[PDB]
């Protein structure tokens, strides 16, 4: 296939797994879940469902920071995810647990002016790869984020660090003030 | 800010390419990256060069850290490129997946082109016909310099 | 007006009202009143005056966030305006009322580096187009009220533009003091 | 970082301007907008193009959402250009408030230069004499093409 | 020297003290002291030492904002210093005091992966002086920051605004979440 | 985003279009003038340290000259305009060169090829620094040779 008659076309694919060591990578696996690998040793795991793993409304951020049993990179990514919400204005929707260094965060969801809009909009950015933009409404009720080890977690898409390097600019550019002094 | 990372021509080996042999590009292709704020191959070229520097010139910690790329994300790439491709994703337009690429190659001398990232849509890879105008005008612009 | 024999200079002016459905439009009625309109149905009226509508230092901001009976765009604009005030430390100056989804945020301006400098600087940045003194900005008007309103033609002193808001967006959470060790 | 937005020559309608006919700019000026980083009209044109196709490609929201623009303010316009313009305003240098623009139109052939903005000071647009020297280089660069 | 016949390799050195009015200027002396001069009136001495100055974990920083006995530029620059600390979680690890208008901060620091590495990273970014980016520790047990006079103490390095201007951009890029609704 | 500061013009030893630096700017030197050819490159090249330092010095000059002096000095203006004058990620790249134990620029000493007869000059570029000490000229002479090769291209 000589397009200009003397130039032949050739495709190319980039194997992003070589970036495992330094950057964190992202796969989709199934449509419901979306997975993140922070190296080959630990990695976050984002799910949507109708069940609920956290049954209490308290989260205990400050206690978890005081104990410091968690892993720094994972908590950094959860921070980038949560601060990247457009209009988080419902602390009750958030809930989490940090028992013994674990990460276990959860978001409740539920005309369209709710936190479901914001969390879903940042979720689409978190793991990447034809209705309107506003009020994408997933049928599932609760979003869960957890920590997991590394296995095969790339079925729909190959690893892609696009999303994580993408929303770093969006990490704090849409936030409502919660106190007169931030 | 704008991307400032240098490219220490540059060849991509078997590791960063899936199912391919060692590949090389001419000096003009890498030189074109330094003065263009829209390309996608330049971004991954800088990411892979930087990554190689990260392994060879920085020992692995016992607990590896993500802070290193946080403070130096826009030095390698235009994050607005990611935002713009997100806009093409949202607006039903074909967007860039950053995964599959395409590049023209000359038969006799192997005078290649800077690859332009493939535009995907509808969760599927486009037909050749849809961007046939784009590859045709790229070929015209490439034969222009001769 | 011919130049170099063959070039004739022709002016052209852009009308930014077409951007009303995509981004806010900031404009001026006069040096006191200013209107940042969102859509054909909402807007924020900024107004300097010696009169006070807020006479209590109890914002109840988080309660209003919990209630959520306000337009989200107005609260987003308010948060962007408050976050970008350079060197804001006196918390008693701000005083907000959000009774039943209302928006009424008053900053008490009440000597060169005081809070009124940052408030008036970001104010003038909000409503652009309305020497050499970037600091020591003085204004006789004593209080700065920010009240929601419906759409009304009040862009008399200047045409509507988005440039103030878009330029201000880059400065969010860049010119603020810390308030907690862990933040 | 730097802007990466692509435009849809380029023609400007009657409603979208003030008491103005359908003005069309050739491909060379719009291509000039790609690499330039301080052109007022290029940035405003990118904003207007985004608004134009965003109104019709996406169904209008029942509730207006500024979330769309905030997510991609930087990809369309160099905010640092606004900072430069504000610095000229506060230093009482002449400065452009993005409203009134001027361009050198060829009388016979009809080709037009890229619009440069009308620097305004003292709450009144400057006379043509007050910056005529800047107009002279705009003519001289047009001489280069011929 | 001379290259290609008619091209002489000249040299150029920049006196950076002229910019003292417009933005802060950095410094270095010893391997510990790193002065930074906000202008021609005062600066901040940023000294590593073993001997602390504050023996309590209290600040009352909001009271410092309330009384307003300090100078705005000093609080601004130390705020830029603290916000840019990568992954700050242990708030006990820094004490401070602002009574009487004087600023006096004390970052306590004491296998690697703790607050010490982040404080030292932002410290070396404040004023420029293997594979030591992550596991960066100093023998010194405390980092004092205090306002100081204009007696020039910079011998190792000439003044330069590069560190502060560089760290201004990376302000809130690496902050953890501490509240459900920021 | 990107730098947008327009450098001022010194109409002294060279015609308008060029730029110059006084004895205040430089340690152990007199007034040094760079022509329009060098300063024109600064408006397109995003990877030049000396262009950023020129923009910093020019803004400092205009601020300390035309704006009214502050009764109590403040650093608000630079806090607003720091990314507008200069590209912060150039400082990030220099920091990366430092962290990688590679030669890096600390913006103090620069080099520039000057023509013996016609007195023309290329755009200055930074003297890289390794191991806390300046490099020898032979260490990075490849860059000097390549710059001579590019300098002959114009003439
Ligand atoms: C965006 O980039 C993504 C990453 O490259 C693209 O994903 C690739 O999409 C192609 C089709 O366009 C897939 O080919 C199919 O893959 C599915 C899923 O199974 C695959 O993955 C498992 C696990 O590694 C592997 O064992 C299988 O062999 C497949 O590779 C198969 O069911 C199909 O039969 C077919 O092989 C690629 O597999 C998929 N990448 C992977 C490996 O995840 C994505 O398509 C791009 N955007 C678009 C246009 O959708
Ligand atoms: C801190 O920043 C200050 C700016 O905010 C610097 O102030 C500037 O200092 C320079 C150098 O003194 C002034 O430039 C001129 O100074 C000469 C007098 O001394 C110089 O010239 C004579 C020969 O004429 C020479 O022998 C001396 O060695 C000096 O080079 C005056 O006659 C000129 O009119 C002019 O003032 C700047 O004008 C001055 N700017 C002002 C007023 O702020 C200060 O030097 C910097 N240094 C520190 C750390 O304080
Ligand atoms: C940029 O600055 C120029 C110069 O100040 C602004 O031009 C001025 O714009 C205002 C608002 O449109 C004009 O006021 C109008 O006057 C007409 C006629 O009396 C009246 O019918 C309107 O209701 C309004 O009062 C003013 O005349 C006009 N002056 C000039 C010299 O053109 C321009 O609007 C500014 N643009 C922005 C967005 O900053
Ligand atoms: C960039 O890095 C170079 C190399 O480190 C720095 O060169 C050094 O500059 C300082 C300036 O104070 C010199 O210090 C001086 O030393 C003499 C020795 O007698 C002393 O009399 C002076 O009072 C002063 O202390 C230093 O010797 C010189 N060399 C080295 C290897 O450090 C340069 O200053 C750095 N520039 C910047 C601004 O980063
Ligand atoms: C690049 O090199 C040229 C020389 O090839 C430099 O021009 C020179 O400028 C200096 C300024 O002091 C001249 O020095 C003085 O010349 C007068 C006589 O004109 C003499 O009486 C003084 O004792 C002193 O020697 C130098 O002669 C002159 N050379 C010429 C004729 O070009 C130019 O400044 C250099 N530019 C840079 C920045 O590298
Ligand atoms: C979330 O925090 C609340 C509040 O208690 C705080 O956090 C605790 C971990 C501990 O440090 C307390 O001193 C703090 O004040 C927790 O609610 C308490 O839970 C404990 C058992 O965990 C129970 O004894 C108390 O009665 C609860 N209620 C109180 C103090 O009002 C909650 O359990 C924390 N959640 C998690 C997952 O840790
Ligand atoms: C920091 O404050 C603590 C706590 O006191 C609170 O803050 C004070 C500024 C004041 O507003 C108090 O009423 C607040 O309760 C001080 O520690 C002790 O505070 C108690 C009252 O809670 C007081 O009776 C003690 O004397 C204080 N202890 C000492 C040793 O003074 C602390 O002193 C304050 N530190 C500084 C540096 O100001
Ligand atoms: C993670 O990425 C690293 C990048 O270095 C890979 O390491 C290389 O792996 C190949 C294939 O086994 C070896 O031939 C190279 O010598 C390795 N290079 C190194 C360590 O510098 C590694 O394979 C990747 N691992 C996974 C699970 O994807
Ligand atoms: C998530 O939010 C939904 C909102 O519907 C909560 O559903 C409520 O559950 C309580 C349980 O006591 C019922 O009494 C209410 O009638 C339900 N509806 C509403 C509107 O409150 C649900 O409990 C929340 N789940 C979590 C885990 O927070
Ligand atoms: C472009 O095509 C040329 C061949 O025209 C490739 O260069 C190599 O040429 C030799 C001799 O003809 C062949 O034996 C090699 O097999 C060719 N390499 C390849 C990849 O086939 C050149 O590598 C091609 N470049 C690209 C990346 O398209
Ligand atoms: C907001 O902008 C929209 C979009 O341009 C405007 O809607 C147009 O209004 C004109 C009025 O003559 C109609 O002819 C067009 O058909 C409308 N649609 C479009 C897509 O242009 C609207 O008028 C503007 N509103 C305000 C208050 O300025
Ligand atoms: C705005 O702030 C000023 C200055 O603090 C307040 O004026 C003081 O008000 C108190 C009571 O709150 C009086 O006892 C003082 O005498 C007033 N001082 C001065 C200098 O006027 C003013 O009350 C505040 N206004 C509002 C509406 O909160
Ligand atoms: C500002 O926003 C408030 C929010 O309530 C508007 O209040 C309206 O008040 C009328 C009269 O009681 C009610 O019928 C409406 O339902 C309220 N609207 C809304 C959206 O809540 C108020 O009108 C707005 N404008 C001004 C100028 O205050
Ligand atoms: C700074 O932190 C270090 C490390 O935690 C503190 O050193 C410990 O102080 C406690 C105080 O109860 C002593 O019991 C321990 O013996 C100390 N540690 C060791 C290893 O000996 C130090 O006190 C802190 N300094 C402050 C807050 O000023
Ligand atoms: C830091 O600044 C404070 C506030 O200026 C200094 O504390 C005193 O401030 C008053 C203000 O005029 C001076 O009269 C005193 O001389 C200052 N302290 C004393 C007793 O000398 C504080 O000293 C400064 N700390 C420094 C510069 O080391
Ligand atoms: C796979 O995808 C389906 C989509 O419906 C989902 O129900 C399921 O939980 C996903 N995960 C696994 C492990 O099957
Ligand atoms: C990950 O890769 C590293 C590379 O050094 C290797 O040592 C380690 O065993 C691998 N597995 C895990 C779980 O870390
Ligand atoms: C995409 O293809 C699907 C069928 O696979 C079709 O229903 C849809 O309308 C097409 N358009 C989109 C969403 O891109
Ligand atoms: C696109 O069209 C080409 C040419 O007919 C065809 O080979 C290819 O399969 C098509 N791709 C899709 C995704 O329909
Ligand atoms: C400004 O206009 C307002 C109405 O928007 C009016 O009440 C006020 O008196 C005017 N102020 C002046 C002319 O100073
Ligand atoms: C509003 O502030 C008042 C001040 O007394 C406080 O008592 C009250 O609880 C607050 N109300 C709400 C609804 O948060
Ligand atoms: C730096 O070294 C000198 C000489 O040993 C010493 O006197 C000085 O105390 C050291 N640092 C400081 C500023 O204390
Ligand atoms: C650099 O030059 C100095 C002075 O001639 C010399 O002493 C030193 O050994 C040289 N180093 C190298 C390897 O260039």
């Amino acid at each position: 296939s000589l397009y200009k008659g003397v130039y032949e076309l050739q495709t190319l694919e980039l194997n992003m797994e070589t970036l495992n060591m330094t950057m964190p990578l992202s796969c989709t696996k199934n449509n419901s879940h979306h997975y993140i690998m922070v190296g080959n040793e630990t990695g976050l795991e984002l799910t949507l469902t109708n069940t609920s793993i956290i049954n209490h409304k308290f989260c205990n951020l400050s206690d978890a920071h005081k104990k410091n049993l968690y892993d720094h990179a994972l908590m950094s990514i959860i921070s980038t995810f949560h601060l990247s919400i457009p209009n988080f204005n419902q602390y009750e929707a958030m809930s989490c647990d940090f028992n013994g260094g674990k990460i276990s965060v959860q978001y409740n969801l539920s005309h369209c002016g709710t936190v479901a809009n914001g969390v879903l909009q940042t979720f689409m950015r978190m793991a990447w790869g034809c209705g309107n933009w506003d009020c994408i409404m997933t049928s599932y009720q609760y979003l869960i984020i957890q920590n997991t080890t590394w296995e095969d977690h790339c079925q729909f898409s190959r690893p892609s660090p696009i999303g994580y390097l993408g929303l770093l600019s969006q990490r704090t550019r849409d936030i409502y003030i919660s106190r007169r002094l931030l | 800010g704008t991307f400032t990372w240098t490219l220490s021509g540059y060849c991509l080996t078997r590791w960063m390419l899936i199912e391919a042999e060692l590949k090389c590009f001419g000096n003009t292709a890498v030189a074109k990256c330094n003065e263009k704020h829209d390309e996608e191959f330049c971004d991954m070229l800088r990411l892979f060069d930087f990554n190689k520097q990260a392994i060879q010139r920085l020992k692995a910690p016992a607990q590896m850290s993500i802070q290193l790329i946080n403070k130096a994300v826009n030095a390698l790439i235009n994050d607005q490129l990611i935002m713009k491709n997100h806009l093409r994703d949202i607006m039903c337009i074909p967007y860039c997946n950053y995964s599959k690429y395409w590049y023209l190659n000359h038969t006799t001398t192997g005078r290649t082109s800077l690859p332009k990232c493939w535009l995907v849509s509808n969760g599927s890879y486009l037909n050749e016909t849809h961007f046939s105008d784009d590859i045709e005008q790229q070929a015209d612009n490439m034969i222009t310099e001769m």
